[PDB]
RNA sequence: GGUUGCGGCCAUAUCUACCAGAAAGCACCGUUUCCCGUCCGAUCAACUGUAGUUAAGCUGGUAAGAGCCUGACCGAGUAGUGUAGUGGGUGACCAUACGCGAAACUCAGGUGCUGCAAUCU
RNA sequence: GAGAACAGAAAUCUCCAGUAGAACAAAAGGGUAAAAGCCCCCUUGAUUUUGAUUUUCAGUGUGAAUACAAACCAUGAAAGU
RNA sequence: AAGCUCGUAUCAGUUUUAUGAGGUAAAGCGAAUGAUUAGAGGUUCCGGGGUCGAAAUGACCUUGACCUAUUCUCAAACUUUAAAUAUGUAAGAAGUCCUUGUUACUUAAUUGAACGUGGACAUUUGAAUGAAGAGCUUUUAGUGGGCCAUUUUUGGUAAGC
């Protein structure tokens, strides 16, 4: 009848990258975890001990728990209608420092900055992030570039 | 025993190919794809003809045999057998089922019952390469083989240079220099990109410019 | 559905401005089956305004007709009187969200002269009704209102 | 060119396959013992044969590989049995050289009916200097092209220093 | 090589490369691994290693931590300091290799302050002994031995290195097993066997006995003794105060130099062909059709 | 710039065939008393750095080289796809509207970058 | 692939090539090359205490599994495992 | 159903931006595995026939396989590549920076780690749109035969299956 063990699913998932199989590189393990750092989670098949289950795949939290050769994640989980709190022990292999977050810390930094540099001036700062405006009206010059007249083309085979 | 082709002319399954997982597959009915004088030199045959799919759907290996035998009849005793060169253009790799038949549709799932090519509308069926001379001949050929046939198809002058991805004047530019090179039925054409040394192996007349 | 409700169309004919970025755009794309869209002249807002203009005010949608009505839930941003409103719309201006929301959306009538389709659920350009029709609105806001 | 990339012999391997264990096998033994001055290596079969009445792991022949000096003192030996010709084939693509002989006894060592007569495959396997390159731990490496030890060179090699012929085509 | 071997071009585009330094048959990747990563739990805390390599006869020893750019020397000695310490010949044995490990040892522990306190054993009986605590202070300098491709044998010399870095005050956790002297068939240690090691004493009774039985071989290996009229029975002194000179003042010497950076830069160009330009390559595929086409 | 020890990214580093490499280094290389390991001091261990060599390793350059890497309105706005209609068509299927958008192909360009430390005409 | 008496398609000896085309009880999939495969050396961590966690879920049980704490040991020069 | 604690507050079957996950569609097969049509050129001390032969590790044909570069065609349980739709996280006061306290953990180390004291910057304080507010607690009914349409889609010749 059916069947639904626990890697049950996940053939192509923990599958290991053209031409990337083998020994993890040293960078892996010199890369340092932090309770409260933001990581994406996903498994390195070659890696059996400290392995996501597959529904953690592609998945991102929050280290609560620092441990020998792991860290503790605590990812969000929705069943029915609801989240509940999940805690992962993973191997330092099945995660990353997510960059989820860069363009928050570096526009944090930068929005410090130039408001230093707004104050100390006599302030006109305007720092939110603002969506794709329309375009302004423009002028476009016709020298070097008269307009080519095209037209559609007739049916024809090729074969 | 043959169940009538219209149960099967539609294309409603996923692929099932023979496999280690089917086995006890039947034979394709058709088994030779490339009549006349197949082993004729590029050079000889420029004129290429098609028999062209309008329709997505499912063609039998019988259907394939049976239209291969029609236009290749055809073509020799009007014109001679080596007058020409069919190529079948489609391999009937799809296995049919047949829920054969107390039980009901109980566990229903049929066992193999024949086969059949799985065609695009523009998919190619039939391709003929000849003399200019012999265009109606060979056109008539495939005229004849649409009977066999469920669904529209429908026959196609090539721009091509018989069996050649190049139209005709530029095979002919190729060719008129030095580039093109005979091989057993098809044609090895130079490349500019490699060995130099063993590229003059090959193609030694080329590399002059001329005649 | 969720997108229209966002945007206040939670009704057939009920209407409401956009300020057009990327952002609401990509709202305005996946709404087209069910809207008709396009870019409203000065005459059609201001016989907008002066006709089906409603403040929103401890909810309770009050009519606009008395400009110490606007003057009162709209002054703090500058905009003291109906034809403030106006301007801060058409122009798309700094307060355009404040004085946008501030209007109930517009409850029009269904076109007078009618549609000029046959079929109203495909396109303006396949001769239906939905989509942008660019200027083509003024025609249409105005046979509604 | 030519300073050290000289020729020695890397090494020689006699071996007897005895199609059997039990006594013959280590009479077999014996006398590569005597004969190499080391104490031989014994070989199991690979698989199970039956018509040549084998069995797998049995113990079917004894073998040695002998260096240096008296890796040449039994070639020669050898070789003087083969009346100092052999064959184009028996040399190698990458450049070693085999024979075989029936009857040891034709290199010195009295008869002895206890021990019998056995023959002996020898293999002689040749390099140059700079072959550690292959067989050491750290930096393994092969060596280059004009390094190798190659048929022509090997064969040659013997037609000199020996003074022995090849024959054949 | 031979034409039915070849590689065909799908073979080559699968192939997976090894680490370059795999390639080069330098690196353990699997030794590596366990050597290097940290606790999770104690963060940026390095991990650093002994590094003990030996040239065709040069010893190098690094103390090494790592970083994900790239590994990090904290100190660096060579036994071919030690002619700065009265050691001329031999700076590849047993004692060579000791002594450097003493010369490390000594050398960081000084430039981490752990110079005074934590002195290590300075008599130096090769009994077994890892360098202990002091009590209420600063723990001493921690430190892993890094092999590399070393074998491990009873006897190695890799494992001198690690004798003398411990004598001298790192403490580097060991075992006594692959020392000199320990004893195959019993669970035990003869260090009157490893002090003599430690000061060469195999060298020098290799010394005393090719004198009176073998004077051709003597004057052949040991040539340079003679040279320096070093007859054997004084290697001991000569060792006993290099370990001396050494705790005395480690602080490593640089060579003086002579021409710069820059001049050593600018004749190794001389020896350094250069690319060519697509140009250039250009006319030489030209070039190559006028002859090898144009009927000569 | 060369080189070595330890490296990071792990082919622009790999593969095939040629050639060039000063100085140092590394290497090959000599030895078998001693620790140590072998059928074999080939590997592994030790000892000399003496006796010998750039042949190989190594490094670099060559090649209309195989592979790999990068780019392009090269193919292609193609294939596929989200949304729409009381659109076409017996059907199989297919056009159109508002969007998203490949892979192969073709051509061009490239062939390791770099951290710590020591050393070198 | 090329080589060596009896020796043959298949016995045992050698060198070259070899990205895994093998092997890892078992189905199949994943994984793995100075290994996770093959050969050897030492062993009982297949042990002791009691919690937390992941899958199945009701976020019950059971199976199975993960990462720690507190012991006691094994191995290795060691990091470690 | 009963409410309860609060209220510009926190909220969202939506978008945007930034940053992940994925192996379906397509594609591919002169790329791996597996299938498949055709020739061409090679290679045998070595698979078989046959002519010459005393034989040959002989020569010549012959047909096989194998190799090299080509060729037509395919995959639910094949694949280097690889979408669209769908999908995890982030967009701040529970924030950012400076100073330097606590410990039995951890470091060679007042090193780190975790929790803190004191100090500095307010609403363009950190995208869009919306918000008849938001959060929370108890308790209890009925239900636990379902069926249909567009699209994806399995079995079946098919079905108002
Ligand atoms: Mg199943
Ligand atoms: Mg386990
Ligand atoms: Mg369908
Ligand atoms: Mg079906
Ligand atoms: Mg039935
Ligand atoms: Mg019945
Ligand atoms: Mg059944
Ligand atoms: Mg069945
Ligand atoms: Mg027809
Ligand atoms: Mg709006
Ligand atoms: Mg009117
Ligand atoms: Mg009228
Ligand atoms: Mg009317
Ligand atoms: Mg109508
Ligand atoms: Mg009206
Ligand atoms: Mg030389
Ligand atoms: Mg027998
Ligand atoms: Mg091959
Ligand atoms: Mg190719
Ligand atoms: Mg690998
Ligand atoms: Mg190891
Ligand atoms: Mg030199
Ligand atoms: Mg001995
Ligand atoms: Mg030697
Ligand atoms: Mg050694
Ligand atoms: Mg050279
Ligand atoms: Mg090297
Ligand atoms: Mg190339
Ligand atoms: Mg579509
Ligand atoms: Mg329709
Ligand atoms: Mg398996
Ligand atoms: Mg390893
Ligand atoms: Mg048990
Ligand atoms: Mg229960
Ligand atoms: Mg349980
Ligand atoms: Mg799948
Ligand atoms: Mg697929
Ligand atoms: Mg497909
Ligand atoms: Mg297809
Ligand atoms: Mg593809
Ligand atoms: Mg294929
Ligand atoms: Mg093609
Ligand atoms: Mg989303
Ligand atoms: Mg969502
Ligand atoms: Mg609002
Ligand atoms: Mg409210
Ligand atoms: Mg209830
Ligand atoms: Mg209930
Ligand atoms: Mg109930
Ligand atoms: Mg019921
Ligand atoms: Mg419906």
């Amino acid at each position: 009848g059916k069947s639904h063990g626990y890697r049950s699913r996940t053939r192509y998932m923990f599958q290991r990258d053209f031409r990337k199989h083998g020994a993890v590189h040293l960078s892996t393990y010199l890369k340092v975890y932090k309770v409260g750092d933001i990581v994406d989670i996903k498994a390195n098949g070659s890696i059996q001990k400290g392995m996501p289950h597959k529904f953690y795949q592609g998945k991102t939290g929050v280290v609560y728990n620092v441990t020998k050769s792991s860290v503790g994640v605590i990812i969000n989980k929705m069943v029915g209608n609801r989240y509940l709190e999940k805690r992962l022990n993973l191997r330092v292999e099945h995660i990353k420092h997510s960059k989820c977050r860069q363009e928050f810390l570096e526009r944090v930094k930068a929005n410090a900055a130039k408001r230093a540099e707004a104050k100390a001036q006599g302030v006109a700062v305007q720092l939110k992030r603002q969506p794709a405006q329309p375009r302004e009206s423009r002028i476009v010059s016709t020298e070097g570039n008269v307009p080519q007249t095209l037209a559609p083309v007739p049916y024809e085979t090729f074969i | 025993a043959r169940r009538p082709a219209r149960c099967y002319r539609y294309q409603k399954n996923k692929p099932y190919p023979k496999s280690r997982y089917n086995r006890a597959v039947p034979d394709s009915k058709i088994r030779i794809y490339d009549l006349g004088k197949k082993k004729a030199t590029v050079d000889e045959f420029p004129l290429c003809v098609h028999l062209v799919s309008n329709e997505l759907e499912q063609l039998s290996s019988e259907a394939l045999e049976a239209a291969r035998i029609c236009a290749n009849k055809y073509m020799t005793t009007v014109s001679g057998r080596d007058a020409f060169h069919l190529r079948v253009r489609v391999h009937p790799f799809h296995v049919l089922r047949i829920n054969k038949m107390q039980q009901g549709m109980r566990g229903a799932w049929g066992k193999p019952h024949g086969l059949a090519a799985r065609v695009d509308i523009g998919q190619i069926i039939f391709s003929v390469r000849t003399k200019d001379s012999n265009k109606d001949v060979v056109v008539e050929g495939l005229r004849r083989a649409r009977y066999k046939f469920p669904g529209q198809q429908k026959i196609i002058l090539s721009k091509k240079w018989g069996f050649t991805n190049l139209d005709r004047p530029e095979y002919l530019k190729k060719r008129e220099a030095g580039e093109v090179k005979d091989d057993g039925a098809f044609v090895k054409f130079l490349s500019k990109k490699g060995s130099l040394e063993n590229n003059i192996r090959e193609f030694p007349e080329y590399f002059a410019a001329q005649a | 559905r969720k997108v229209l409700q966002l945007l206040r169309l939670t009704r057939i004919n009920s209407g409401t401005f956009v300020k057009v970025t990327k952002a609401t755009l990509e709202l305005l794309k996946l709404i087209e089956p069910y809207v008709a869209y396009g870019y409203p002249s000065y005459s059609t807002i201001r016989q907008l305004v002066y006709k089906r203009g409603f403040g929103k005010i401890n909810k309770q949608r009050v009519p606009l007709s008395d400009n110490a009505i606007i003057e009162a839930n709209l002054g703090k941003y500058g905009i003291l009187s109906i034809d403030d409103l106006i301007h801060e719309i058409i122009t798309v201006g700094p307060h355009f969200k404040q004085a946008n929301n501030f209007l109930w959306p517009f409850k029009l009538s269904n076109p007078s002269g009618g549609w000029g389709v046959p079929r109203k659920f495909k396109h303006f350009i396949q001769g239906g009704s939905f989509g942008n029709r660019e200027e083509f609105i003024n025609k249409l806001v105005k046979s509604m209102n | 060119q030519n300073p050290m990339r000289d020729l020695k012999i890397e090494k020689l391997v006699l071996n007897i396959s005895v199609g059997e264990s039990g006594d013959r096998l280590t009479r077999a033994s014996k006398v590569l013992e005597q004969l190499s001055g080391q104490t031989p290596v014994q070989s199991k079969a690979r698989y199970t044969v039956r018509t040549f009445g084998i069995r797998r792991n049995e113990k079917i022949a004894v073998h040695v590989t002998v260096r240096g000096p008296k890796a040449e003192e039994i070639l020669e030996r050898g070789l003087k049995v083969k009346e100092y010709q052999l064959r184009d084939r028996n040399f190698s693509a990458t450049g070693n050289f085999g024979f075989g002989i029936d009857e040891h006894i034709d290199l010195g060592i009295k008869y002895d009916p206890s021990i019998g007569i056995f023959g002996m495959d020898f293999y002689v396997v040749m390099n140059r200097p700079g072959a550690r390159v292959t067989r050491r731990k750290r930096c393994k490496g092969t060596v280059g092209n004009s390094h190798k030890t190659t048929k022509e060179d090997t064969v040659s090699w013997f037609k000199q220093k020996y003074d022995a012929d090849v024959l054949d085509k | 090589a031979f034409q039915k071997d070849a590689k065909s071009s799908a073979y080559s585009s699968r192939f997976q490369t090894p680490f370059r330094r795999r390639r080069e048959g330098k690196t353990d990747y699997y030794q590596r691994k366990r050597l290097v990563t940290q606790h999770k739990a104690k963060y940026n805390t390095p991990k650093y290693r002994l590094v003990v390599r030996f040239t065709n006869k040069d010893i190098i020893c690094q103390i090494i931590s790592s970083t994900i750019t790239g590994d990090v020397v904290l100190a660096a000695a060579y036994s071919h300091e030690l002619p700065r310490y009265g050691i001329t010949h031999g700076l590849t044995n047993w004692a060579a290799a000791y002594a450097t490990g003493l010369l490390i040892a000594r050398r960081t522990l000084q430039k981490l302050g752990l110079d005074e306190t934590y002195k290590g054993v300075e008599e130096v009986e090769g009994e077994y002994e890892l360098t202990e605590a002091v009590e209420d202070g600063p723990r001493p300098f921690k430190v892993f031995l890094d092999i590399g491709l070393q074998r491990t044998t009873t006897g190695a010399r890799v494992f001198g290195a690690l004798k003398g870095a411990s004598d001298g005050g790192l403490y580097v956790p060991h075992s006594e097993n692959r020392f000199p002297g320990w004893d195959f068939e019993t669970e035990e240690i003869d260090p009157e066997l490893l002090r003599s090691y430690i000061f060469g004493g195999h060298v020098s009774q290799y010394m005393e006995e090719l004198a009176d039985d073998d004077e051709e071989r003597f004057s052949e290996l040991f040539k340079g003794y003679l040279a320096d009229d070093i007859d054997a029975d004084s290697l001991e002194d000569i060792y006993t105060s290099a370990h001396e000179a050494i705790r005395a003042d480690p602080a490593f010497k640089p060579t003086e130099k002579k021409f710069t950076k820059e001049q050593y830069a600018a004749e190794s160009k001389k020896y350094r062909q250069t690319k060519l330009s697509k140009e250039e390559r250009a006319a030489r595929v030209a070039a190559k059709i006028a002859a090898l086409a144009g009927q000569q």
